[PDB]
């Protein structure tokens, strides 16, 4: 699982099947952030256009974000056409 | 044009990315899109960046929190965006100085010298632990605020060093 | 004075004319553009949603107040938000009316000639 | 049974496909928004993506 960052289209995240994910530069491979996974191996994982959202997702439907707590928000944007009341 | 941010860093590096760049101004909120568009056979410095935020006011807000503090020798340049009708926008020339005062920075320079003439690019040779190197390039939007600052005081005596045309 | 409370039929009957003019045509009973992957799919769904709205016991009970309420609302073309279920967790679409108006007249005109 | 994942760029929704037939959108941390089908049958979905205007 190798995925370039949205706002940083050269900096990537690399993640194994068990989840040894690392926030890693393209240019300087020394600058690795090797976030370990103290839980079960994965199916898939997704991104953060707001740069601060880990989405690990298996067949369990139980997400968790690991980053520092910059926002109280989840994903990027906040324009829902039936927001909390149809 | 350019009512939005369009925050234009020039005088670039070959092989330093936007990584530590985005590391520093992370806690400001509005960081929309940062990109250096490129040529095809070119892993050297070319000279245009785009540290784009949402609006111009986010650029001025990034200035007004903290701006122009030394890290990695680079200081983030401001929106210019000025093409083939600007043959002389920031190319209408500058005072080129021999023997500037050896304590002349850019921030206090424009701070005291916002009175007479608005300095666009104080291309000032400052190196080796706070020392202006005598030669500098104080640069304007015209050559009229230049003559205003010269005819006011083309430099003055604080430790005696008048500056040059 | 008694004819005052009879007039709300002709618009309503033309609505039913447009409605059951093309609902279950035998060429279009089983085809590509009418499945759950098909084009005019929820024009079916709301159709009998009114007509088979289940009760708390699951019994499809009319309550024709709600029926004609919805009928005049869909006849209008105003912009609302509409929950819809199978009952179970599938093909839920939250929608307004004027696009339903447009697809109805488009389908009717396409039926009418080419 | 979850077999395909993507985002939407304009809301806090998640876009998941299980192995039942469906495609769903999800609110923040534990809440669903919608679950529809654009799928004929069998398994649900190969893949999901976001877009300017909607979900493919």
């Amino acid at each position: 699982f190798v995925q370039l960052h949205p706002l940083l289209p050269t900096v990537m995240i690399v993640a194994s099947s068990s989840g040894s994910f690392d926030f890693i530069d393209l240019s300087n491979p020394t600058l690795r952030t090797q976030y370990v996974h103290p839980c079960q191996s994965i199916k898939k994982l997704c991104l953060s256009p707001n740069g601060d959202v880990l989405g690990i997702l298996e067949a369990d439907n139980h997400l968790d974000t690991w980053r520092r707590s910059s926002n109280n928000m989840g994903m990027f944007t906040n324009t829902p056409e039936m927001l909390a009341y149809p | 044009e350019n009512s939005s941010a369009s925050l234009y860093v020039g005088d670039l590096e070959p092989s330093v990315s936007e990584a530590h760049l985005y590391d520093i101004f992370s806690p400001i909120g509005s960081v929309s899109s940062i990109r250096v568009c490129r040529d095809a056979i070119t892993k050297t410095s070319l000279g245009y960046a785009y540290v784009n935020f949402n609006d111009h006011e986010a650029g001025r807000k990034a200035i007004e929190q903290l701006n122009y503090t030394p890290i990695k020798g680079r200081l983030c340049r401001i929106m210019w965006s000025q093409r083939d009708p600007s043959l002389r926008k920031k190319g209408s020339g500058n005072i080129f100085i021999k023997n500037l005062h050896p304590d002349i920075d850019n921030k206090a320079l424009y701070d005291t010298f916002s009175v007479f003439g608005d300095i666009l690019s104080s291309k000032i040779a400052t190196d080796e632990n706070g020392k202006s190197k005598g030669f500098g390039f104080v640069h304007f939007e015209e050559e009229g605020a230049a003559k205003e600052a010269i005819d006011a005081l083309n430099g003055m005596l604080l430790n005696g060093q008048e500056i040059y045309v | 004075s008694v004819l005052s409370r009879e007039l709300e039929n002709g618009r309503l009957f033309r609505l039913v004319n447009k409605l059951n003019c093309i609902f279950g045509r035998i060429e279009s009973r089983i085809d590509i553009n009418w499945s759950e992957s098909g084009t005019k799919f929820p024009i079916i769904l709301f159709y009998d949603y009114v007509f088979h709205q289940v009760d708390s016991n699951g019994k499809p009970i009319m309550d024709l107040t709600h029926v004609l309420r919805c009928l005049n609302k869909l006849d209008a073309g105003i912009q609302e938000k509409l929950m819809l279920v199978t009952p179970d967790e599938l093909n839920c679409i939250i929608i307004s009316y004027k696009q339903l108006k447009d697809l109805i007249e488009s389908t009717f005109r396409s039926i009418t000639q080419a | 049974e979850i077999t395909a994942i993507s985002f939407d760029e304009k809301a806090n929704l998640i876009w998941s496909g299980d192995s039942y037939g469906c495609i769903s959108s999800y609110d923040p941390t534990f809440q669903l928004y919608t679950r529809y089908r654009g799928h004929i049958g069998g398994n649900s979905v190969k893949d999901i993506l976001s877009h300017r205007d909607g979900i493919l």
